[PDB]
RNA sequence: UAUAUACAUAAAGACCAGGC
């Protein structure tokens, strides 16, 4: 599951743009290595990088 | 911030009476007198010209706080005398004290330099 | 003597001068009253301070 | 003559100093 804007509410700063919750970070790290771990299986189904 | 005014403590705004005469429910002939921006300079004087009159059994005054400015006095006199009388016979004598005593007090002078 | 009576004080008073200090701590600093104001942004309570 | 200018933004965290 994954927390709404509410729960990590992001960081308007006025002198530059935005920031983010430590969860948006956290969770962007999961879904980079989820998707490299989507094509591996799909493609290669390589045995020994997956694990 | 909340520092009040320098002036409020002998000033009266709009609507404050100086004086305000209370009848008192405990006791008969007694009276209460409220002064509004006054301190003890003025409520000790009367309070101990009311001791002298025979007919006055009680006189008193007290500041109820010191932060507000005013003075309360109760006065409670024997029957067939007013405690409003009690009150105003006081200020005429003091008047009549305080202004014999800046008279002698000019003479003494006067005999003071070069006498 | 008193100063509001005019009559002495019975018992006799210990007075002398003395060195005191004013401390950083002020009232105007210190003092703080809140209605309704700002709130914070992920708890949506008041804010802190 | 009528009608209008209504409020939001300064993040959060860390350590340090002091208060009762």
């Amino acid at each position: 599951p994954v927390p709404p804007l509410s729960v990590r509410p992001a960081v308007v700063m006025q002198g530059s743009a935005r920031n983010q919750d430590d969860l948006t970070h956290k969770l962007a790290d999961i879904v980079k290595i989820n998707n490299q771990l989507r094509r591996n299986e799909q493609n290669g189904a390589a045995a020994h990088v997956i694990a | 911030m909340n520092a009040p005014p320098a002036f409020e403590s002998f000033l009266l705004f709009e609507g404050e009476k100086k004086i305000t005469i209370n009848k008192d429910t405990k006791v008969p002939n007694a009276c209460l007198f409220t002064i509004n921006k006054e301190d003890h300079t003025l409520g000790n004087i009367i309070k101990s010209q009311l001791l002298k009159d025979p007919q006055v059994l009680f006189a008193g005054y007290k500041v109820p706080h010191p932060l507000e400015h005013k003075i309360i006095i109760r006065v409670q006199t024997t029957p067939d005398y007013s405690p409003q009388e009690a009150f105003t016979n006081a200020i005429t004598d003091l008047i009549s004290e305080l202004s014999l005593l800046e008279e002698r007090f000019r003479v003494a002078i006067k005999d003071k330099q070069e006498g | 003597y008193n100063g509001f009576t005019g009559r002495k004080i019975t018992s006799q008073i210990f007075i002398g001068p003395t060195y005191y200090q004013r401390l950083k701590h002020m009232v105007d600093d210190k003092i703080h009253s809140r209605a309704r104001g700002p709130i914070q942004i992920l708890n949506r309570q008041p804010m802190e301070g």
